[PDB]
RNA sequence: GCCCGGAUAGCUCAGUCGGUAGAGCAGGGGAUUGAAAAUCCCCGUGUCCUUGGUUCGAUUCCGAGUCCGGGCACCA
RNA sequence: GGGCCUGACUGCGAGGCCUGCAAGCCGAGCAGGGGCGAAAGCCGGGCCUAGUGAACCGGUGGUCCCGUGUGGAAGGGCCA
RNA sequence: GUGUUGGCUCUUGGUCGCGCCUGCGUAGGAUAGGUGGGAGCCUGUGAACCCCCGCCUCCGGGUGGGGGGGAGGCGCCGGU
RNA sequence: GCGGGGGGAACCUGGGGAACUGAAACAUCUCAGUACCCAGAGGAGAGGAAAGAGAAAUCGACUCCCUGAGUAGCGGCGAG
């Protein structure tokens, strides 16, 4: 591993895709879109004393730096 | 900021930042206007309809009783017994085809027309054409048609007061005299509160009773919050 | 589509029939008869569309 | 199947936030006319698509109807 | 050719045409309910043999049967 | 579109709330925008006589103000 | 001064994850979360004391067997 989170795990999966609707519409569904795919969150940093960074990912980083921030 | 109105001092009364409630009302109206005579304050207001599609084009009249004594005339038409009842009632224009013929000529005194089913078809064909969209000719379900000629021209005095939103969708009518009775006028623009509501056609979504007034004829104009 | 369209009879609010019919010559023109299982038989009207 | 616009002079189209119907072209009439024009004046016709309600009245305001025009979406 | 009128009705049918399937097709007579005569009776579309299409899916006018504790309801079962 | 992708700011549009502050087809002392109350209203102008000044226009006029002073004006009444 | 790492026929958890063939075509669907690449704890891990079941004022950890219907149902409601 070296790109899942630093504060938890969000580095995986996913199965998709769709084709088309009308149904409660005015009929059933168009069916199909066999495809896969990733999904992820970003980057960014802060500092120790004087010398730093941070890595980490997306939202779990906003609340968790401001904790750290705290000590 | 200053302008053309000696009225300017019962404005000073008139501290619109509120729209108070109803009792309030008499009080502070009865206190504000005493001018030539004595007050012929008047409730106005106005309702989220449509009378263009008269599919909610409302009229008729509660019952506010009072004692009474002013505000829009009507006419009794009929024949003997029924000139005897409304009349006495309390009308301010009575007769019948007689009076409808009058009309036809050059004699209208009357707002509201009121006839009995003995005269009715005269009333309504004969003044149809003259009373026409003045809203002065007699319909069946417009406290305007039927026999009860002494009843309804009897409230008109103890005690009458009509409803009929005009063009825009609002009404207008006494509820409540000067140095009043106050209370009197406050329960007859009640009976109308409640027949209208009433009347309140089903095919209204939301603010329905939009804006509710009292106005006199030639006087003040000012709304009423039939809630207090 | 054609000058053939389909409608169908409805009566008096109790009750509704059917039967398709056209457009043609009279057009609209569409009270005519039928009895619904209103009441013992009972004009119907027809109409609807 | 929904969602918008229109319906006016023969043509193409203006149009009070309810009081009059108006352009532009076609068509016609005289002067001008090597001459074609351009010029130049002058006109012609209107349930303002239909049916009712609002109003003292309504091209206009609202409902409904038919039609044409636009668009947008599906279709076993 | 004229008059008057909706049965070109719902409930349905016994019993047969053909056909292996499903089809499609013929129908006295009983009921409710009317319409043409006064009536003996005809009328459940046309003078008849072609104008036709499963099943799924979904719509609308019902109905007022079902509802995943119960009241209702999304939703949904049968009719048209 | 939305997330890191923070700051000051010039601004311009739709919408609904109130004001105009506004409303002149035509007889209409008169540019009545309706529908209500509805013959009286008012004197910090001691007044509609006069003065200018603010504002909106279809000549007019409507409206909001500063002043100038010596029971006055207008709504009524009628009338269109 | 510790730990691991390196293995291991099959069983095992999660990581990622496919055409055939069926649907006598085949694009939803199908085989299937199956084959296979991987990481890893074991001697077996897996799961394992309820924001559960289920509607009786009922049960009571988790796991595996028989039954629960192949009904309840999922669906080019078709192969399945």
């Amino acid at each position: 591993m070296k790109e899942g989170i630093h504060p938890k795990l969000v580095p995986a999966r996913i199965i998709c895709g769709c084709g088309n609707v009308i149904e409660t519409y005015s009929t059933k569904p168009e069916i199909y879109v066999e495809v896969c795919s990733k999904c992820h969150p970003f980057y960014t940093g802060q500092q120790r004393f004087v010398d730093t960074e941070g890595r980490v990912e997306r939202f779990q980083r906003r609340y968790g730096d401001s904790y750290r921030k705290g000590r | 900021p200053k302008h053309g109105k000696r009225y300017r001092a019962l404005l000073e009364k008139v501290d619109p930042n509120k729209i108070y409630t109803i009792d309030e009302a008499a009080h502070l109206v009865k206190e504000l206007a005493t001018a030539k005579f004595d007050e012929t304050v008047e409730v106005h207001a106005k309702l989220g309809i449509d009378p263009r599609r008269s599919d909610q084009n409302v009229r008729g009249t509660v019952s506010l009783p009072h004692g009474l004594g002013k505000q829009v005339r009507v006419l009794a038409i009929a024949k003997g017994e029924k000139i005897k009842e409304a009349e006495e009632a309390g009308a301010d224009y009575v007769g019948g085809e007689e009076i409808i013929q009058k009309i036809l000529d050059g004699w209208m005194d009357f707002d509201a027309v009121v006839a009995t089913p003995d005269v009715m078809g005269a009333v309504g064909s004969k003044l149809g054409r003259i009373l026409g969209p003045r809203g002065l000719l007699p319909n069946p379900k417009a406290g305007t048609v039927g026999f009860n000629i002494g009843e309804i021209i009897r409230e008109i005095k103890a005690g009458r007061i009509e409803f009929r939103n005009d063009k825009t969708g609002a009404i207008h009518a006494p509820v409540g005299k000067a140095s009043f009775p106050p209370e009197k006028l406050a329960d007859n623009i009640r009976a109308f509160i409640r027949a209208l509501e009433a009347h309140k056609p089903e095919g209204a979504k939301g603010t329905f009773l939009r804006s509710v007034y009292v106005t006199t004829t030639m006087g003040p104009s000012v709304r009423i919050n039939p809630h207090s | 589509r054609i000058k053939l369209l389909l409608e169908c009879t409805e009566c008096k609010r109790r009750n509704y029939a059917t039967e398709k019919n056209k457009r043609n010559t009279p057009n609209k023109l569409e009270l005519r008869k039928y009895c619904p299982w209103c009441r013992k038989h009972t004009v119907h009207r027809e109409v609807k569309i």
